[PDB]
């Protein structure tokens, strides 16, 4: 069974750091492109960053470029999002989402409707 | 078995009639150019459909340009999981991707960029050209000319971006408006130009939801797509 | 003698290569037509068939270039087979012209090309193609001025046909065909250059925010093949016509004429094998042979 | 409501799914083998059907 | 309460996983090791059906094993005579983007659907002799991915709305709606008794549904990606599913877990269609790599390959009598193999 369990989160002061984790199971982690999406209270799902199968290609959204670091370790089927200098706008539930098909850089996992290959999501809150 | 052979003859006659009908349908179909209209829900694609037309899961908009049949399809009442039903549009002449360039905050512009990346990099859409309608140009001009919603906040590379010397902006536009326009265009060119295979091409166009030229833009884009496909077949590209 | 035997063996090898290559190309094009709806594949098939017929006609010339007797009564048969060779060459040349016109119509009229083009159009074009080619080839049989008087009892193109036939064949035939070819491919080169510069502009913008000789190469190869096919032979023919005491017949019909026949070998390589679909079909046939 | 009703319904169904009369894999495999061998001769694709009986000649 | 819901669902899934593990005393592959493998079978294209203008996306064999219906997105639904290649009918579709087709067991009706979200029913045997739309099932909120006739009046339909529906053709209303699938439902398979059907829904999960009771009887989650094809084993006690993960997996309704997986390293592309022979020994699956692999349902090896298609394979179906298997493709051609 496809399983994605995000860990790490909770209250954190602005300007700090927060290392998110995503324990993957039920599929070949290395064969699928992985990415992070978030849904802040009242806004729609927003793509954060994606990491290729081998990790040689990485991209971040403009509000996140140079601020968060996405990394993966195929040896233990885990994905990470090293958040640094968090902002109040960053408050959102970050869903560890996997792209639909393996071996393809194509990805259609920003769907508003219930996506099957995204985890429960870990709450991230930034407050003074 | 004379009866069996008579039935076979009747079936052959029916088959010949169906062949004639299918030949006529083929003549009509190859002369018809299918177009997939796609974009954000908040985008102006619906307004463009209204201009071209001047419960079902797909809407057919038929229009003619220079006596050329175009069958534009709007995918409505479909769940945003596009990875499956999008595959049906591999053989369309072009995909009219309508993006509201001014819809940067959710950051709908980034979502549209990701959707364009998926469309371009999809295995079955690698043979399909995409007509990129950078819609809501007037809204972008108003937002950047007399607004503090800085683009580089949501696109840090914007501060480093500079307008190309090849730009051909409308005479009268503020330099900031042209810079933002071409920055968004090149950001969309991130995907189209990155492939480099030449199998399919992207045709960005600065458009407004009510522009009448949009039909002419689609006609010219179809001309260019067909010409480029033929040239590549003839080794000229 | 040694010269005649050498020319005959060279012709035999050239005809064998032409026949083999063009039969393979024709089979590939038939299989692709059964596999694909491309109308231009019909013109490719026609070109392959015309080149195969050229090779067959050249194969018919082997019996007289090699050691063999001749008699004055041989005038009729020799003239008939010379006209057959000329008809096959004209069929190949006009098929190249038809393919060029098809490409030009596709590039210049992308919508009306699709609307008009159909199997019936290709069939009618091929029928008129064969009729015109055979008419041009057999024209000197009925026309008196094109016939070479005082037959020597030896079989050759110019022994039966007068150089005025070549003069007309150039003036109303190959030269107009070559001007049309050059004009069509120059317009196609202009369109391809515009498309390529637009593509390069877009790619440069994308790369900065994040070669053009190909069309020239293809156009130059096609035009060079078309010209080198028959232009030297026909130019030498007009030279012979303009002369007074002039004997380029030997070279004209022994080495310059081979370029036109040799074009039937470059015609497939350029027009069918150069297409990726035809290469794929050839690869599939190679697998089928290998897997058996 | 929906955000929690969905989990209500998932839990109810997954109760309904767990209480089924599950069977050992070995017996299911044996049944599949028995069915395959019983109908092996009745499968024109598995076994070579004679050309005369084949309607596709 | 939502966190408690998550915990309860997780521990329920753990309990079901433990129950499935307990039944996993011996795998199918080990048990079937002693059986003589099918070996090498070379099926060749016997009939090539030409006439479709756009890429073919769906197909269904008739119960008589003579007439077959195929759907292409050019707005045409052609019925082909398999033996003679003659097209019995050429139905123009009101919606060009048809994604499914179904031929009634009695052959009196044909169904099709697609992006229009309408499962149109066509009467092949009207007293006038023409083929006309009999009923339009427009209650679905998504594209019709698959449809299968239970009888002349009952048709099961799958839709992009992530729910399957049972339709009464005469009244044209949803007799029963099947909800529970998280993703887009792609393929349907009716059991031999027509009492159960299964579907995969883009969530790497297959669900067993009761036609009469209208409830999710069982769920399977062996796959890793979207399931595009599903077909019962001929006895109705098991079914195989094709997924974008490039693997086929066999599931048994009584074991309630994946019996075995059909895959090999060289195959990385997605799977579009899956079907069983009459005896069920051969699992014929269409692949995105332009060919169809014949898989030994027991020994887990490729018994053969059908590499005649020039484009993506979209549909695959075996005749009820097992005489031949026809594979559709995006090249607009249907090839019948035997
Ligand atoms: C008119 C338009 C529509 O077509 C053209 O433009 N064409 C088509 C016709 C072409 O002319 C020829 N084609 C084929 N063999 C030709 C000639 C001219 N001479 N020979 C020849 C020489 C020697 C021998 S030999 C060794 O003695 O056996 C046998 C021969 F047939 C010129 C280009």
């Amino acid at each position: 069974q496809v399983q994605l369990q995000e860990s790490g989160g909770g209250l954190v002061q602005p300007g700090g750091s927060l290392r998110l984790s995503c324990a993957a199971s039920g599929f070949t982690f290395s064969n699928y492109k992985m990415n992070w999406v978030r849904q802040a209270p009242g806004k729609g799902l927003e793509w954060v960053s994606d990491i290729s199968q081998s990790g040689a290609s990485i991209s971040y959204t403009g509000s996140v470029k140079g601020r968060f670091t996405i990394s993966r370790d195929n040896a233990k089927n885990t994905l990470y999002l090293q958040m640094n200098s968090l902002k109040p706008e960053d408050t959102a539930v970050y869903y560890c989402a996997r792209c639909p098909a393996p071996f393809t850089r194509d990805c259609f996992d920003v769907t508003s409707t219930t996506y099957a290959y995204r985890g429960q999501g870990t709450q991230v809150t930034v407050s003074s | 078995t004379e009866d069996q052979r008579n039935e076979e003859k009747a079936q052959r006659e029916a088959n010949k009639k169906i062949e004639k009908q299918l030949q006529k349908d083929k003549q009509v179909y190859r002369a018809t150019h299918r177009l997939l209209l796609l974009g954000a829900g908040e985008s102006g694609k619906n307004t463009i459909v209204k201009q071209m037309r001047i419960t079902s899961g797909i809407f057919e908009t038929k229009f003619q340009v220079d006596k050329v049949n175009f069958h534009m399809f709007d995918v409505g009442a479909q769940r945003d999981e596009r990875r499956k039903w999008i595959q049906c549009f591999n053989d369309v002449t072009a995909i009219i991707f309508v993006v509201a360039s001014s819809s940067y905050n959710t950051n709908r512009l980034q979502a549209a960029l990701k959707l364009f990346d998926s469309i371009w990099n999809n295995k079955w859409l690698r043979d399909t050209s995409v007509i990129l309608f950078l819609n809501k140009q007037d809204l972008l001009a108003e937002k950047v000319l007399a607004g503090k919603s800085k683009i580089e906040d949501y696109f840090p590379e914007f501060a480093r971006y500079t307008t190309p010397e090849d730009a051909t902006p409308e005479p009268g536009e503020d330099p900031r408006v042209t810079r933002a326009k071409y920055f968004i265009r090149d950001e969309f060119l991130r995907i189209s130009t990155a492939s480099g295979d030449g199998r399919h091409y992207c045709y960005p166009h600065f458009t407004c939801s009510v522009d009448t030229e949009n039909i002419r833009r689609v006609f010219n884009d179809c001309r260019d797509i067909i010409q480029r496909m033929h040239l590549r077949q003839y080794e000229l590209l | 003698m040694e010269s005649s035997f050498s020319f005959g063996v060279i012709l035999a090898v050239l005809a064998s290569l032409i026949i083999a290559t063009n039969t393979l190309v024709a089979v590939a094009v038939l299989l692709l037509i059964h596999k694909n709806d491309g109308v231009s594949l019909c013109f490719t098939l026609n070109l392959a068939v015309a080149d195969t017929l050229i090779g067959v006609a050249i194969s018919g010339l082997l019996t007289d270039q090699l050691s063999s007797p001749s008699r004055p009564t041989q005038k009729t048969l020799c003239s008939l087979r010379m006209a057959f060779v000329t008809s096959s060459a004209a069929a190949s040349v006009l098929t190249v012209m038809l393919i060029t016109f098809d490409r030009y119509l596709a590039i210049k009229q992308p919508f009306r090309y699709l609307k008009i083009m159909s199997g019936f159009v290709a069939g009618a074009c091929i029928a008129g193609l064969w009729l015109v080619s055979y008419l041009i080839g057999f024209l000197p049989l009925g026309i008196p001025m094109f016939q070479q008087t005082a037959y020597k009892g030896q079989c050759s193109f110019f022994a039966v046909f007068h150089p005025h036939f070549v003069l007309t064949l150039s003036c109303v035939g190959f030269f107009p065909a070559m001007l049309l070819f050059v004009f069509f491919y120059c317009d196609m080169l202009k369109i391809a250059s515009m498309h390529s510069q637009q593509i390069r502009k877009m790619e440069h913008a994308g790369a900065m925010a994040g070669s053009d000789f190909k069309a020239l190469r293809t156009v130059s190869v096609l035009i060079g093949s078309f010209a080198l096919s028959w232009t030297p032979f026909l130019i030498t023919g007009i030279v012979q016509v303009a002369c007074q005491e002039c004997h380029l017949y030997l070279v004209l019909e022994r080495y310059l004429w081979l370029l036109g026949v040799g074009n039937s070998l470059l015609n497939p390589l350029i027009y069918a094998y150069w297409q990726k679909e035809v290469r794929l079909q050839l690869y599939h046939m190679a697998l089928g042979v290998k897997k058996v | 409501t929906a955000s929690i009703a969905q989990a209500r319904k998932l839990v109810e169904q997954l109760k309904m799914e767990a209480n089924i009369d599950r069977i050992k894999v070995s017996k299911a495999a044996a049944d599949l083998m028995a069915y395959c061998e019983a109908h092996a001769k009745e499968d024109p694709l598995l076994t070579p059907v004679p050309a005369s009986e084949n309607p596709f000649r | 309460e939502l966190d408690q819901l998550r915990q309860e669902a997780e521990q329920l899934k753990n309990q079901i996983r433990d129950a499935r593990k307990a039944c996993a005393d011996a795998t199918l592959s080990q048990i079937t090791n002693n059986i003589d493998p099918v070996g090498r079978i070379q099926m060749r294209t016997r009939r090539t059906l030409r006439g479709h203008l756009a890429k073919i996306y769906a197909m269904h064999w008739g119960t008589d094993s003579r007439l077959l219906v195929s759907a292409s997105q050019d707005g045409k639904l052609i019925i082909w005579d398999s033996y003679t290649t003659n097209k019995v009918h050429a139905i123009p579709l009101r919606s060009s983007w048809v994604m499914t087709c179904a031929y009634a067991p009695s052959g009196n009706y044909v169904a099709c659907g697609g992006l229009d979200n309408i499962c149109s029913i066509y009467n092949l045997k009207t007293r006038e002799g023409n083929v006309r739309v009999s009923r339009e099932l427009a209650g679905h909120t998504g594209y019709l991915s698959c449809c299968r006739f239970l009888d002349d009046n009952q048709i099961v339909t799958s839709s992009g709305d992530t729910t399957c529906a049972l339709w009464d053709i005469e009244t044209g209303q949803q007799t029963t709606t099947f909800t529970g699938h998280t993703g887009d439902v792609m393929s349907l398979s009716l059991a031999p008794d027509t009492r159960l059907f299964v579907s995969g829904a883009c969530d790497a999960s297959a669900k067993l549904w009761d036609v009469r009771e209208g409830m999710c009887r069982q769920t399977f989650t062996g796959h890793e990606s979207d399931i595009n094809a599903i077909c019962f084993f001929p006895n109705g006690n098991a079914f195989a599913t094709g997924s974008d993960d490039a693997t086929c997996r066999l599931f048994d309704l009584r074991a309630d877990q994946e019996l075995m997986t059909y895959s090999h390293d060289n195959i990385i592309c997605g799977i579009t269609s899956v079907s069983f022979s009459k005896s069920g020994r051969l699992l014929l699956a269409g692949y995105d790599d332009f060919n169809c692999n014949v898989w030994d349902a027991l020994k887990a090896d490729r018994a053969g390959v059908l590499a005649g298609h020039d484009n993506r394979v979209s549909c695959l179906g075996v005749t009820d009598d097992g005489m031949a298997v026809a594979t559709g493709s995006w090249d607009s051609f249907l090839k019948i193999w035997n």
